């Protein structure tokens, strides 16, 4: 099924494939891709990468 | 306590 994450800390994108995220946002349809320490997910209509220590998994 | 983003694979 689908995995969602809560944003716990602000992060501004440093590369174009990264999300800019803000505390309180839910990132949806989260996937672990090949990259270590990062995740991929949907936010406000787009997809992108985000650091996995800025967010908490909704279980 | 603020997190530091892990390095990208790059």
């Amino acid at each position: 099924s689908m995995v969602d994450y809560i944003v716990e800390y602000d992060y501004d994108a440093v590369h174009d494939d990264e999300l800019t995220i803000r505390v309180g946002e839910i990132i949806r349809n989260v996937k672990k891709l090949q990259e270590e320490g990062w995740l991929e997910g949907e936010l406000n209509g787009r997809r992108g990468m985000f650091p996995d220590n800025f967010v908490k998994e909704i279980k | 306590n603020l997190p530091t983003a892990p390095p990208r694979r790059r």
